[PDB]
């Protein structure tokens, strides 16, 4: 009704929207009917900003606690254009603190009604959310909107986390630890209702902006991306998987259906890696023939395992041994068998055949070792494997 | 900061505040030294 | 009982007492101000009904 009428309506309701918030009052002088007065002109992103500015204080007061409930719904549902005066928002919001219970759960309601808004809120709020964890202004309510917003997308929220990660490692300073403490702390809150092998896609995606393909530390960052993933691969096993591992151990097949699928997505994951490894990592840098077999080492879980705890300790010593155990126990796949073969046989790539082999054979070995009725530990249908592994002898008709 | 912190709240400088209308209200003091005067004393002390 | 949880687990966490003093749960305390407060001697004994 005020099509053409809409930026002076815009402009003459801030004029008095920003008399009366200036305007010094007392906490209880505000008025819910102002309070109303700003949700329903919540869709201006000035209006917005203006209320998130002072909005905890306003939950705060008791008098006024379901006209701001209201205000913040509004503010929520209204921050759909994704932009700068949103940014600020979400910063506002972010910054917000609750005490209840009840208002915390309306907050994060509120907080998926946001996200809901614009579908790259969901990735500003993961990186302003973990800008704050590792800044000295933490939240106490950033560990359950992270939740909340993997409740919401269990895929994007990995995936933006993931290049989020990928830009805190190629920083200049070494994260390493932080961001271990960090994914440790927010599987531990989430009850790790988290899609590893998601998120590990998110990782092993090849970053193109120019800050990336000029970062002068690559190999650091491949090596440090190999370890996260390490990391992300112990923390993939919860007190469930504990129990399901030692009742394996001890025979018993109780709860053997969450072990198989937990190692189902290992197996994934390490068969990501080494495609990753084979196919975007020379292209990202050229490491040298030791860091590459350690690179592989790590991720089929054939490496010493001082390296792994060697940066921060943590496992504990307790946990280390047995954590190991479970995640070399892991089936294989075709795919895998075929692209260690692969690198193996390809000069440029720094493995040598006698290397590659014998890494075929461990890991052979290995998923042999997880003699499974109910899995198909061993599958394989090409039968060019054996070719690729009869090459592999091949001396340069003789063979070693 | 705490002078400012003051200062914006609902505090009133001892200059300007009305002498008669003074019992009523509780005084603040900084440092010992007397800045003024506050008319609830509650609101801000739990604030703070 | 969850901040202890996180406490427990040093020199990983990084937690510290300065995080636990911006948690807001300890706070220090002079003796003017000790003048005018009350004082819980054991929680464990005293505080519970």
């Amino acid at each position: 009704r005020y099509e053409e009428l809409a930026e002076s309506v815009e402009e003459y309701v801030l004029d008095m929207l920003r008399d009366q918030l200036n305007r010094r009052q007392p906490i209880d002088n505000v008025s819910r009917n102002l309070l109303r007065l700003l949700t329903s002109t919540c869709g201006y992103k000035e209006v917005r900003l203006l209320a998130v500015q002072k909005l905890e204080m306003w939950l705060q007061n008791p008098k006024l606690t379901r006209p701001a409930q209201d205000l913040l719904m509004s503010v929520c549902m209204n921050c759909n254009t994704h932009g700068s005066e949103d940014m600020d928002v979400i910063s506002h919001l972010i910054k917000i603190r609750l005490k209840p219970k009840v208002l915390l759960n309306h907050f994060m309601l509120c907080i998926r009604e946001l996200l809901s808004a614009h579908k790259d809120n969901l990735g500003t709020t993961i990186k302003l959310v973990i800008f704050n964890e590792l800044s000295s202004a933490r939240n106490p309510n950033n560990m359950q909107v992270l939740y909340t917003a993997l409740q919401h997308s269990s895929e994007l929220a990995p995936k933006f986390l993931a290049m989020v990660f990928q830009d805190l490692l190629t920083n200049k300073d070494d994260y390493l630890r932080a961001s271990r403490a960090l994914l440790r702390e927010i599987i531990k809150q989430t009850k790790h209702e988290i899609n590893f092998q998601a998120f590990c896609l998110g990782l092993m995606q090849e970053r193109k902006e120019p800050q990336y393909l000029e970062m002068e530390f690559k190999e650091r960052f491949v090596v440090h991306i190999t370890d996260v993933l390490a990391v992300s691969m112990m923390l993939g096993i919860t007190a469930q998987v504990k129990e399901a591992g030692i009742a394996w151990d001890k025979g018993e097949k109780r709860n053997l259906e969450v072990l198989r699928s937990f190692q189902n997505q290992i197996a994934a994951i390490q068969r990501d890696a080494v495609w990753w490894l084979h196919t975007v990592v020379p292209s990202i840098s050229k490491l040298a023939p030791k860091d590459y077999v350690h690179c592989l080492h790590k991720v089929l879980f054939t490496e010493q395992p001082e390296t792994y705890y060697k940066w921060d300790n943590w496992p504990p010593e307790s946990d280390r041994n047995f954590f190991l155990r479970l995640c070399s126990e892991v089936p294989i796949l075709e795919d895998t068998l075929m692209r260690i073969l692969v690198i193996g046989l390809s000069r440029e790539l720094p493995l040598g055949p006698a290397d590659a082999m014998e890494l075929a054979d461990h890991l052979v070995k290995r998923a042999a070792a997880v003699q499974a009725d109910d899995v198909e530990v061993l599958k394989v249908g090409r039968t060019q494997l054996i070719d690729a592994v009869l090459n592999l002898c091949t001396y340069h008709n003789l063979a070693i | 900061p705490i002078l400012e912190f003051l200062e914006e709240w609902s505090m009133e400088n001892l200059e300007e505040i009305s002498p008669a209308a003074i019992a009523d209200a509780t005084k603040i003091f900084v440092n010992g030294c007397w800045v003024g005067i506050h008319k609830d004393p509650e609101q801000l002390m739990n604030t703070l | 009982k969850r901040h202890i949880d996180q406490l427990k687990e040093r020199e990983y966490n990084n937690y510290s007492w300065q995080d636990l003093v911006a948690s807001g749960v300890v706070e220090y305390i002079d003796t003017l101000e000790e003048e005018t407060v009350m004082l819980a001697m054991t929680p464990d004994d005293l505080q519970e009904k």
